[PDB]
């Protein structure tokens, strides 16, 4: 967690649909955004910390 | 019995990317050609 890693993501076609129906997710909270909404929805860039 | 690229030394370092996108690979080979390009920065 100290050195959580961050992927840059941008250039592409993001599938949120089958993103978050592919494994079990115990915890799944989003703020200031639906789920849903991301499909129509066009960012200029996308940052990903695991 | 062909050229193979060995050496790249271009930039000592490289941080904070912000940008990236790499082709499809394929093979280069190694009457003349003319290669023609237009670079515009806007917007
Ligand atoms: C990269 O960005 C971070 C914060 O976004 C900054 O602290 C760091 O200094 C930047 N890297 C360089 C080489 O300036």
């Amino acid at each position: 967690v100290y050195a959580w890693n961050r992927k840059r993501i941008s250039n592409c076609v993001a599938d949120y649909s089958v993103l978050y129906n592919s494994a079990s997710f115990s915890t799944f909270k989003c703020y200031g955004v639906s789920p849903t909404k991301l499909n129509d929805l066009c960012f200029t860039n996308v940052y990903a910390d695991s | 019995k062909s050229w193979m690229e060995s050496e790249f030394r271009v930039y000592s370092s490289a941080n904070n990317c912000t940008f990236e996108y790499v082709s499809q690979p394929f093979l280069m080979d190694l009457f003349k050609n003319l290669r023609e390009f237009v670079f515009k920065n806007i917007d």
